[PDB]
This record gives structure tokens, sequence and C-alpha cells, in this order.
């Protein structure tokens, strides 16, 4: 645990960031 | 026939299995464990074709009834973790509560019902993996399930499950850091539709709210059930986990709320952005993307579906082997025996035949079937679990309860009236199956299954 919270809130966050990234750059 | 089977006995052998395993899990890694096992074809594949021709706009509603029926179900099972927190399911609960006669009849349903969810699965899986290509397309009779046009195999729902087979195969030991890697791609990707498909959500498409009525509510809600399964795999991890007595409820009921609401938020979104006549697709979330022009976030959604889908077939296929692990340990099945060492040979569950057979259906069999089919034998399941709590109460009250259901007859009760009119509302083609299915396990029990581990 603990490393196991950080790890997940962290993959939330880069998915979150290059998805963000990717919608801002459409039709 | 209703021969008990008493609590201190399944301390033993779960006490003798997880001896040697070393425990660090806490309230965390089971809510993932959960999450992992409940977000998948549900959620992603049948709530386009339900939203379509069953309840509508109002198919949030149909998530509501469906969700209730579940949190009576789930406070149900987390009694039980908490009281027998032994690595098993509604087989051993049963078996401690009821005796022998309930827990075998729920136990060979079990049996079905894991292999039949592992086909639902797989099919859903297939719908995603050919989209994502597509943008690429393969031999289009090799794509669907044999109807009266085109199609005679789904090829790429037989492959993952030779590759599921392949890997429990393996003996690759589980990494709880690898589950909370793969459930955040899950949380994530659904979040993302969330938050970028919220933009683009007219509300012109919600005002035929329930073109269906109440009736296409109840159906839709019988078919949506589906997405909750899988807050009952928490109690595999038991052998793993410093003080199951409150950790395994927490994850249970804790992994099933998360959900209920992204399932609420999905439903809404989805039938905002896309007219439900418009959403029975093999894809609706990727589609509802495509379909407002966001095709780089829909790839990027079609890949979390893909992977994330995975862990609900891998934890289907282990809680089914796990399963036979356990009937035959008890006698009521023959007992299986491969060599583990040259010169060592202990129990087997052969995995090659159990995943052949789920392989064949899922390259066969329609989604709506198998997803029907597994809901029955589910919904039979979660009554049974659900008086269980009650059966406890009156029978062995003095047992310690960390966690114990908020309102002792009320909520029991409430799950058994929700879940029974949940069975009300699927097709009568699929008692056909069921009933023949649980008519063969019964013949099973008079024959061989009174020849067990507790005649003496
Ligand atoms: C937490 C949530 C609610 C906020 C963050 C959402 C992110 C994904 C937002 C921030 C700015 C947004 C963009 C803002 C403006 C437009 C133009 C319009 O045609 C709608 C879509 C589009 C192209 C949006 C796509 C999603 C976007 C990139
Ligand atoms: C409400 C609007 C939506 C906003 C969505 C916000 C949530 C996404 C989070 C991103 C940051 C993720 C990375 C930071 C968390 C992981 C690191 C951490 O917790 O601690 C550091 C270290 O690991 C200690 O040892
Ligand atoms: C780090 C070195 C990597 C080297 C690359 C080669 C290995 C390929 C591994 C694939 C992941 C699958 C691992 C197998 C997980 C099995 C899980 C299991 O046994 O049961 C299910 C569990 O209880 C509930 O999910
Ligand atoms: C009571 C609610 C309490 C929760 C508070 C959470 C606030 C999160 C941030 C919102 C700002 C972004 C708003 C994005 C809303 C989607 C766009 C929309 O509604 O309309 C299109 C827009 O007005 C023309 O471009
Ligand atoms: C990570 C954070 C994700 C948060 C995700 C939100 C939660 C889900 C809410 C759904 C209800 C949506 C109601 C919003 C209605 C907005 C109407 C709108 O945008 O209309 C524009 C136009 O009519 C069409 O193009
Ligand atoms: C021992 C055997 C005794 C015999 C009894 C076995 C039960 C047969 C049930 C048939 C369902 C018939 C369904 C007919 C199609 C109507 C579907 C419909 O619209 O149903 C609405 C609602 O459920 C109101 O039936
Ligand atoms: C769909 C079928 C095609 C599947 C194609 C898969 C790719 C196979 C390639 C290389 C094997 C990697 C060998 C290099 C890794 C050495 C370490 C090792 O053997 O790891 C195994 C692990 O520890 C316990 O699973
Ligand atoms: C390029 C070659 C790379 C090397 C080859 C690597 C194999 C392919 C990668 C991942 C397998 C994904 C399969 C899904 C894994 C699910 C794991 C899981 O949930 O395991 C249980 C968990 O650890 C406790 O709950
Ligand atoms: C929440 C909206 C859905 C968005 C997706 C979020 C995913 C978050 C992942 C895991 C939750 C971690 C566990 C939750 C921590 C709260 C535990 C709690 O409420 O109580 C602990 C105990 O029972 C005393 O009351
Ligand atoms: C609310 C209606 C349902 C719509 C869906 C939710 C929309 C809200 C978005 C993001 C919440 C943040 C998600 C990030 C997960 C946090 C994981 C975690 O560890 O949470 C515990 C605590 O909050 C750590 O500070
Ligand atoms: C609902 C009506 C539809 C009914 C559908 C019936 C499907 C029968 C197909 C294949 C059986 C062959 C595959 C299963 C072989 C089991 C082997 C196994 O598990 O061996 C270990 C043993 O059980 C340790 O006790
Ligand atoms: C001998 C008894 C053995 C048990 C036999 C149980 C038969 C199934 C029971 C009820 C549903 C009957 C109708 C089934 C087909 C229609 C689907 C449905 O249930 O409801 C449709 C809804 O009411 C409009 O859309
Ligand atoms: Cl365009």
């Amino acid at each position: 645990m603990l490393g196991n919270m950080n790890v997940f809130m962290a993959v939330l966050g880069i998915i979150l960031f290059s998805g963000f990234l990717a919608a801002y750059f459409s039709h | 026939l209703f021969r008990k089977k008493p609590i201190q006995l399944l301390m033993k052998e779960s006490g003798a299995k997880g001896a040697s395993l070393r425990k660090e899990l806490g309230a965390f890694d089971l809510t993932m464990l959960g999450i992992g096992a409940i977000i998948g074809t549900g959620i992603f594949v049948l709530t386009g074709v339900a939203a379509a021709e069953h309840a509508g706009p109002a198919l949030v509603l149909s998530f509501i009834l469906s969700g209730l029926a579940c949190v009576f179900a789930a406070l149900c099972y987390a009694e039980f973790a908490s009281t027998v927190p032994v690595s098993g399911s509604a087989y051993t609960y049963s078996y401690a509560t009821f005796g022998e006669l309930i827990a075998w009849i729920l136990g060979w349903d079990l049996i079905l019902e894991y292999g039949v969810a592992s086909s639902a699965v797989a099919v859903g899986w297939s719908g995603y993996f050919q989209g994502l290509l597509s943008g690429e397309l393969p031999k289009a009779l090799t794509s669907a399930y044999d109807p009266a046009k085109g199609t005679f195999i789904d090829l790429p729902a037989i492959i993952i499950v030779l590759f599921i087979t392949f890997l429990l195969n393996l003996g690759a030991k589980k990494s709880a850091r690898f589950n909370a890697v793969i459930v955040a791609i899950k949380v994530a990707v659904v979040l993302l539709f969330l938050a970028v498909g919220v933009w683009y959500v007219k509300p012109e498409n919600w005002t035929p709210f329930m073109p269906y009525g109440f009736s296409g509510v109840a159906t839709g809600a019988a078919t949506v059930f589906f997405a909750y399964i899988g807050f009952d795999a928490v109690s595999t991890a038991a052998e793993e986990v410093r003080n199951p007595q409150r950790d395994m409820p927490i994850g249970i009921i804790v992994s099933l709320l998360v959900c209920t609401l992204l399932y609420i938020a999905v439903s809404l979104v989805l039938t905002g952005i896309v007219p439900y006549e418009q959403l029975n697709v093999k894809n609706p979330v990727a589609f509802a993307l495509n379909y407002i022009h966001q095709d780089w976030v829909a790839g990027f959604i079609s890949l979390g579906a893909i992977a994330g889908i995975t862990t609900v077939l891998l934890v289907m296929m282990y809680g089914q082997t796990r399963l036979f692990y356990a009937i035959s340990r008890d006698g009521l099945l023959p007992k299986v025996f491969a060599r583990i060492s040259p010169t060592r040979q202990v129990p087997y569950v052969n995995t090659w035949l159990t995943g052949a057979a789920v392989a064949v259906f899922a390259g066969i069999i329609p989604l709506n079937k198998l997803a029907e089919l597994t809901n029955i034998g589910t919904l039979f399941a979660f009554i049974t679990v659900s008086i269980g709590v009650l059966v406890l109460r009156k029978t062995q009250p003095d047992l310690k309860r960390a966690f114990r259901v908020p309102f002792v007859p009320v909520v029991p009760i409430l799950a058994v009236l929700f879940c029974g009119y949940l069975v009300l509302q699927l097709p009568a083609m699929t008692w056909i199956g069921f009933v023949s299915w649980l008519l063969i396990g019964l013949v099973i029990y008079f024959i061989y299954g009174r020849k067990h581990s507790e005649l003496n």
C-alpha cells in the first residue's frame, strides 16, 4: 500500500494530462 | 441433505493455504481488486444496446434500481467476509449457513455463471479491439456470432480467452502494484469520456426520457445488472490481507459505491451525446466520442477498455478454477491430479479444458444471451447470500462481526425483493438453459455428490 495509492494517482494524472491535451487538438 | 460446514473447519483450510503467503493488502488494494472485477463489458458494451432497445435516456433510473439491488446484496457479502474471512465466496457461505444441498445447487450454478460471464466479457472486449483496429478490418465472417446474414464465429473473442488461458497456466504470481496501474487505466479512461463528453451533451437527446415506459426501465435494469457483478472477488485476497475482518467489507462496498456513480454519469453523458436510437453499437463509448469527432480520445478510451476488460476476464476464470478446487476438496466432484515436480503430484484443475469451453461459447453465442444467462444465475446467488445473513443471525448468533448489515431483517429482505423483481424481467427462454443446467447438477448430487468428505 501507499506506493500503490501514489502509483494509482500518478497514472490517472498522466492519462488525464494526455487526454485533455489530445481533446484540445480536435474539430 | 442440509449438513452444515463448521466455520472452525473453513478457518483451518484458509489458515493452511495462507500460512506461507505474505500479508500487506489493505482497504485500498482491495478497492482496486473490486473495481478491477466490476468495470468492464457491462458499462463499456451493454449500456449502448440497453439504452437503444430497452430504456432510452431513462437508462439512468435503470442503473439506480439495478444499483440499489446490488448495494443491499453487497452489504450481505460484507457481513459474510467480516464473519467468515476465508478465501472464498457464495459457495463457502451457503455451506456454513444453509448446508450441503443449498451449497451444491448454488456451487454448480456458479461453475456455469463464471464461465458464461467470461464469454460475455470476451465478446465485449472483441468489439472494442475490432473498433480500435479499423482506423484495420478482418475477414467479415469471423467478426461476430452465427446469425442469418454474414458472420459464423467471433474470432477475437475466441483468441482473448486463449490468451488469458495461457497466462493463468504460466503460473505468473499477482502484483498488487501492477493491479493499481491497470485499474487506474480503466478509471482514468472513464473519467476522460466524462470530462471530454460533457462539453458536447445536447439536452435535446434527453427530452423523450422514458420512450419505452417504466416497463423499459425494468428490462433495462436486468441487462445492466451485469455491470455490477464483481464485488464478490474481494474475498480472493483473504489469505494476503492483514486484518481481513474489517478491510474486505470496506473493499466490497467502496468499490461498488464508486462504480455506481461512474455508471450514472456514463449513462447521462452517453444518451446526452448520441440519441438513444443510434447507440446499438459494439463499442458505445468509443462510438459516442467518434460521433462528436473526438477520434484521438476515442482510440485512447478503446486502449483503456482493452487493457481494463482483460482484468475482468482473468478474475472470472480464476474464480471458476478456485471454485472447482473447492467443490472437489469437499468431495462433491471428483479429484484431478497432476505432477508439479517429476516426483511430486498435487490436486489439479484442467484450465485448458475450462478455457476451451468458454472460448467456444464466446465465439458462437451473441452477447445478449450470454449476459441474460449470467444475470439469472447471479441473481439467485445474491438472493441466497441475502437470506444467509438472516439464517446466520438466527443459528450461530454469537459469532464475531466487525461489519454488520445496518437493519437486521429489512436490508436482507429488500435485496431478496429487488433481485426477485429483476429475475421476472428476463426473457422466458433464459430459464430453459438455467433450469436444465440445475437438473443436471441435482442428478450429480444424488449419484456422486453423496460420496464426499462429510458423509462419514
Ligand atoms: C474536469 C473537466 C470538467 C475540465 C477539463 C476538460 C478538458 C478535457 C477540456 C478543457 C478545454 C476543453 C475544450 C474547450 C473548447 C472546445 C471547443 C468546443 O467545440 C467544445 C470542445 C472543445 C474542443 C473542448 C474539449 C475538452 C477540453 C480540452
Ligand atoms: C476536479 C477536476 C478534476 C481534477 C483531477 C485531479 C486528479 C488528478 C491528479 C493528478 C496528479 C497526480 C500525481 C500526483 C499524485 C501521486 C504522487 C503522490 O501522491 O505523492 C508523491 C510521492 O509518491 C509521495 O511519496
Ligand atoms: C515484470 C516482469 C514482466 C516480464 C514480462 C513477461 C510476463 C507477462 C506478464 C503479464 C501480466 C499477467 C501476470 C499474471 C497475473 C495472474 C493473476 C492470477 O493468478 O489471478 C488473478 C488475481 O487473483 C485477480 O486478478
Ligand atoms: C453544483 C456543482 C458543484 C460542482 C462544481 C464543479 C466545477 C468544475 C469546473 C467547471 C468549469 C468547466 C465547465 C464545463 C461545463 C461543460 C460545458 C457546458 O456546460 O457548456 C458549454 C459552454 O458553456 C460554452 O462553451
Ligand atoms: C474528471 C471529471 C469528470 C466530470 C464529468 C461530469 C460528471 C458527469 C455529469 C453529467 C451530466 C452533464 C450535464 C451537463 C449538460 C451540459 C450542456 C452542454 O454542454 O450543452 C452544449 C450544447 O447544447 C451541446 O453542444
Ligand atoms: C411446469 C410448467 C408450467 C407452465 C408454466 C411455465 C412458465 C411459462 C412462461 C412463459 C412466458 C410467456 C411469455 C409470452 C410473451 C409475452 C412477453 C411479454 O410482453 O411479457 C410481459 C410480462 O412479463 C407478462 O408476461
Ligand atoms: C499473442 C501471442 C504472441 C505473444 C508474443 C509475446 C512476446 C514473446 C517474446 C519474447 C519473450 C520475452 C523473453 C525475455 C524476458 C526474459 C525474462 C523471462 O523469461 O520472463 C518471464 C517472466 O519472468 C515470467 O512470466
Ligand atoms: C513487448 C513485450 C513485453 C513483455 C511481455 C509482457 C506481456 C504483455 C503485457 C501485459 C499483459 C496484460 C494482461 C493483463 C494483466 C492483468 C494483471 C492482473 O490484474 O493481475 C492480478 C493482480 O496483479 C492482482 O490483483
Ligand atoms: C469518487 C468518485 C468516483 C471517481 C473514481 C475514484 C477512484 C478512487 C479509487 C479508490 C478509492 C479509495 C478508497 C476510498 C477511500 C474512502 C474510504 C471511506 O469512505 O471510508 C473508510 C472507512 O470505512 C471509514 O469510514
Ligand atoms: C461526483 C459524480 C460522479 C462522477 C464521477 C466523479 C467525478 C469527479 C472527478 C474526480 C474525482 C477525483 C478522482 C481521483 C481519484 C482519487 C483517488 C484517491 O486516493 O482518493 C482519496 C482522496 O481524495 C485522495 O486525496
Ligand atoms: C446453460 C446450458 C449450457 C450448458 C453448457 C455446457 C458446456 C459443456 C462444454 C464443455 C465441457 C468441457 C470443459 C470442462 C472440463 C472440466 C475439467 C475440469 O475442471 O477438471 C478439473 C476437475 O473439475 C477438478 O475437480
Ligand atoms: C413452472 C415455473 C417455472 C419458472 C418459469 C419462469 C418463466 C419466466 C417468468 C416471468 C416472465 C415472463 C415473460 C418472459 C419474456 C418477456 C420478458 C419479460 O420478463 O418482461 C417483458 C416486460 O414486461 C415488457 O417489456
Ligand atoms: Cl472534422
